[PDB]
């Protein structure tokens, strides 16, 4: 029998119980569409926390604290693993910094110091200006201006951050330098704490030109206003500004390619034995309990469609028994039970699988209504955007509309199998025969 | 070209704790030639109606073995026999036994449906077959719409559209009036003639069985008087 | 037709088809049960937090702290409501303070001032001691000797700390003081804070006797290392020691007899509004969340449960067309249209009301099993044995169990009301025909 | 008593657009007193069809007035016109209309139940009416596996349960032998000679129409010939 031949009689029996024949595949999109809107509620709890994640930290700082046993970790070797952009050597040492720039002054400005070719071969923030090459030369950030202001200025700050009484509301204070940075001669006194503990030697002199400015910090994160200094000043950093005992912090940021080739080295250096932490170590942290979370609610949508194949079945068996006769005929001319048990259990899927349809559709409906409400109701808490939260459901049914797809013709392909085996052995004898 | 050599069978109807097994068929050795009208006439329940539906393939025989043009079909199953049904049988059901709705140029080219014959033909095919049986002026009018001569006719032209060998037969004229059964008849008669075909119609009359080539008479089973009645 | 002979109509005519009603009573009861049990896990996160919000806290606690208007909150103006079985007043006190017995002090301590009087009538847990009615007399914590560190031991236990980081690792340490908490009439370390700001004048330590000590707290994680000061002495150490104001916390108890004393105090909100954190009115946003959440769990399984209704549906019309014959001769005979209806809707609402009580009894089941696994997997999954706490992840109430069968009831009996007008309305001349 | 009177019918068939109104009753004055048999005779669908179903309630006729008992009955709505079946009519449809399935004593019992009649003296009301008829020796004998004559019976059983003043019929013989005509014939002249019932059997034959104690002849629609000769 043809696949057209098929269809045919399909629509030939479904015109006789248009009635029923709707109202069976109006269960089953209402059960596809059940399945696919609950499930779509932890896909989209799962997206909102992966992208909240995603936009509260840089995604490619794959951050390494070290070994096991505290074996000290080099530059050299992690250069050499697979499909790494460059690795970041960020130092950071904890103290206050007297820049003071003329009459301007900068507080934080915390020494970012280290060797920049590899930072800015790794994709670094920067907008504006040249590394840092020369013996006397910086990086500088955005922020910088933001920091700098005038003696006088420097007096109010103070007074309204004395008066402020960790009142963080009404200081509030003016940014005061709104002109060009680069090409000064701002002479850095970054202040000097005994090296490391307690005691305060002596400031260097840092007369270090202004060439190079970072843009915007990273996402909406980070202070960016702190000096950033090149390889060439380490010997005598290292010398005089001695940090190894303590205060130094060396953070190593390891970029690389897209977010895939991120996991893949992040599983390639905890295989080693590394440290690992990144994006992808919070993501896989809360991926087996959104794993757990999908499959609950894609069986509580099992069971919904096992609700709505029950009725499916009722409407074939029913479909079976309601003609039996031009089953019989068939079967008496040799339509053969293969042929018949495929045009019944075509039949049950094309319930299955219409209603599957109509159901991802008017569940895109019902996600997106949910994606406009969801916010309207929650706002003036923490929807302040209203461009984060909920609005992740118009991607959700990706692999959610193949998994309810197969789930619901699969599900009416059962439901349908006893229905077709009943057709297929309907007795000719008897069919043929009327029944008064 | 039948041969039904040795063939019994038995109805065993009943519950399992009730089971009762009455033989309605006693070791028969119908013969049947090729192109020509064997009639098999009986009674209610003697024989006939089983037999027809042994040979058809609705029931496999308990004993014996049935050659069905050169082809054993006593251990076939279901697939093969519907198969074999379709491809070198053909049915005149006295009910006519059409499908309520299928409108008649349909429901004659239902059999080509089943066996996957493209449209193009099919509808050349069904519109001869239907010129041919004389009701070609109906087109797409409901079976329940005609009367019951005509359903036969059309019963007819959807056993000849596949053009196959044997095209057995129940009553033809079981529930039909007395012109309506001559014509039916010598349609049959002008079918054999003009188009090799052999009919294995049974009938509860001897009027209708006259027009066979050959008479077999089931006498509540056994065959008694076979011979090739010459028309 | 009076109602036996109705029921034997329906069992008879039901008896037809058995794997029919089967399958429309088991989508039923299987939408019921789906229906219940997700109303259910809504039911049971309300018990539970209500339970733990009980046990978390004292169950009648009625805070009153946060006068607005910086009106004055005495307790003499907090004594005149209804029923108030204690208007106990406290006011915390921030002092330097390590117990002065031996080599053993006890730096953690919060001194609580107190009238015994008041404590009586407020029924606080008390482990030891009967009342401390004097000028001289305390009750101490409960946790009075594993704050009782030595000097050398708390020394050791910082460092110790210090080495792990702030990593909450092993790191432990003795239950400081072993000795008795008997009657010993010690002193600890009253030494002023400058009375309260910040000099400290001369130390000054009474010797108070140690009537008794407190019970377990609310919560076994938090600690108490009171020392319960009685309010005759109050005003000799405001007058000495002066802490009101900020070091100094108003926690003032308007403690009732019972929980619905507490509702009724609540109710006589408007005139003791001092911004009260009681049990209730902390609650009463939980109440509305938790309805929130149950309407939707309930429209949840609704719309499971309408799925099983468009089943019955589909199968009450299969009962029609089938009874057609019966029911056109019962019409001819006189059967009237009244008897007929309520016929069809007794057989919808029999085969509603069966699914309804066999998925109430499945979903009873259901809810025993998910409050059975529940604490296993939380054991299990995150490495902690479920807290050794009691959870109703469950719940199923009888006020469930009543939206439960009217739901399921009225939903079964709307899917035949649509057969039911299709059985009265039969045309008996057409039954009375047969066909063709 | 039955009242008749300058009664009229018309049928619509076809779309909306297609409303083509064939009027088939022409003033119909059919006079029936109390406890005799009346009988109208016309051929198939001649209009005694639409002249029965009027008179039991299943439709409401266009224009006149039908009295029963005393009764209007025209302005009866399906409520009260099916109370007034339960209670003052009987039916012998020709389909034997048996409930294919359940049983010959629920069969019977069925109109008792639809009254509301109390258990035991529905079971004494079935066992007497079984009783008189002559089928009480076959209880719980399914109606198919009883021969139409048996099915006849039953039917009369049924219609006599609630013993109605009326228990008008259609053709009780239309598919049914002589001598199970006869027989049936002679059970409902024992009806009435036993209890004072009146008749609207409606028929085709003149011989069924001969027991009757008047004649009413519609030809094409039109009613005439009434009289009462008697037997």
């Amino acid at each position: 029998m043809r696949f057209k031949d098929q269809v045919h009689f399909i629509r030939r029996n479904m015109k006789k119980n248009r009635l029923r024949v709707f109202m069976t595949i109006l269960a089953t999109t209402m059960a596809c569409a059940f399945l696919v809107v609950l499930s779509s509620v932890g896909f989209g709890i799962q997206k909102t926390i992966t992208d909240m994640t995603m936009s509260q930290q840089i995604v490619t700082k794959v951050s390494v604290m070290g070994k096991e046993g505290d074996k000290p970790i080099k530059k050299a070797d992690l250069e050499k693993y697979d499909h790494v952009r460059s690795v970041v050597e960020r130092t950071q040492v904890y103290e206050p910094n007297k820049a003071t720039l003329g009459n301007r002054t900068n507080e934080s400005s915390n020494l970012i110091f280290t060797n920049m070719n590899d930072e800015l071969k790794a994709n670094m923030e920067l907008e504006k200006g040249r590394v840092a090459k020369s013996e006397n030369e910086i990086v500088v950030g955005y922020d910088f201006a933001k920091r700098l202001l005038t003696k006088k200025e420097s007096e109010e700050y103070n007074k309204k951050i004395e008066e402020a009484k960790g009142n963080p509301e009404d200081i509030k204070e003016p940014k005061g330098y709104t002109k060009d940075i680069l090409n000064k001669t701002i002479e850095l006194s970054v202040s000097k704490t005994d090296s490391k503990t307690g005691d305060v030697t002596k400031t260097k002199t840092y007369d270090f030109k202004i060439v190079g400015i970072t843009k915007k910090p990273s996402q909406d994160w980070m202070e960016d206003s702190n000096i950033f200094i090149s390889d060439q000043f380490k010997k005598d950093f290292s010398e005089f500004l001695d940090f190894k005992g303590g205060n130094v912090e060396t953070n190593i940021g390891v970029f690389a390619d897209k977010f895939e080739n991120v996991e893949q080295l992040t599983n390639d250096l905890t295989d080693d034995g590394y440290y690992v932490t990144s994006v992808t170590t919070e993501l896989e942290g809360a991926n087996t309990f959104f794993m757990v979370f999908k499959i609950g609610l894609i069986f509580v949508g099992c069971i919904a469609v096992i609700i709505s194949a029950i009725g499916i079945f009722n409407t074939m068996t029913m479909a079976v028994t309601e003609r039996t006769q031009e089953i019989g005929i068939m079967k008496a001319i040799g339509a053969s039970p293969s042929i018949i048990r495929r045009m019944f259990l075509m039949e049950s899927a094309y319930i299955g699988i219409l209603g599957c349809v109509i159901g991802i559709i008017i569940s895109y409906g019902v996600s997106y209504l949910v994606n406009l409400a969801v916010p309207m109701i929650l706002a003036a808490t923490s929807g302040g955007d209203a461009g984060d939260l909920n609005y992740t459901f118009s991607y959700i049914p990706a692999s959610l509309v193949i998994i309810a797809v197969v789930i619901c013709g699969g599900v009416a392909v059962i439901s349908g199998m006893n229905p077709a085996r009943k057709a297929t052995k309907t007795n000719v004898l008897t069919a043929l025969r009327r029944e008064l | 070209m039948i041969d039904v050599q040795h063939i019994d069978h038995s109805f065993t109807i009943g519950k399992k704790g009730r089971e009762n097994e009455v033989p309605v068929l006693k070791d028969v050795s119908l013969s049947v030639a090729k192109g020509e009208i064997a009639c098999i006439v009986g009674r209610s329940g003697s024989g006939k109606s089983t037999l027809l539906n042994l040979i058809s393939g609705y029931i496999s025989p308990t004993k014996g073995r049935i050659v069905i043009n050169g082809t054993d079909v006593t251990g076939f199953n279901e697939k093969e026999w519907a198969q074999f049904r379709l491809d070198h049988f053909g049915f005149i059901f006295q009910s006519f036994q059409l499908i309520p709705g299928l409108t008649t140029y349909e429901n004659v080219e239902m059999p080509l449906a089943l066996k996957g014959i493209k449209p193009s033909e099919r509808k050349q095919k069904v519109q001869d077959m239907l010129k041919r049986v004389g009701l070609e002026n109906h087109a797409a009018h409901y079976p329940n719409e005609l009367s019951g001569g005509q359903q036969q006719r059309v019963s007819i032209a959807r056993a000849l559209i596949l053009n196959p060998s044997i095209i057995l037969a129940d009553e033809p004229t079981g529930s039909l009036d007395s012109e309506t059964e001559h014509e039916v008849l010598e349609l049959i008669q002008q079918l054999n003639r003009e188009r090799g075909i052999t009919f294995v119609i049974i009938t509860h009359d001897d009027e209708v069985a006259s027009i066979g080539h050959s008479k077999f008479q089931l006498h509540d089973g056994v065959l008694k008087g076979g011979i090739t009645v010459e028309v």
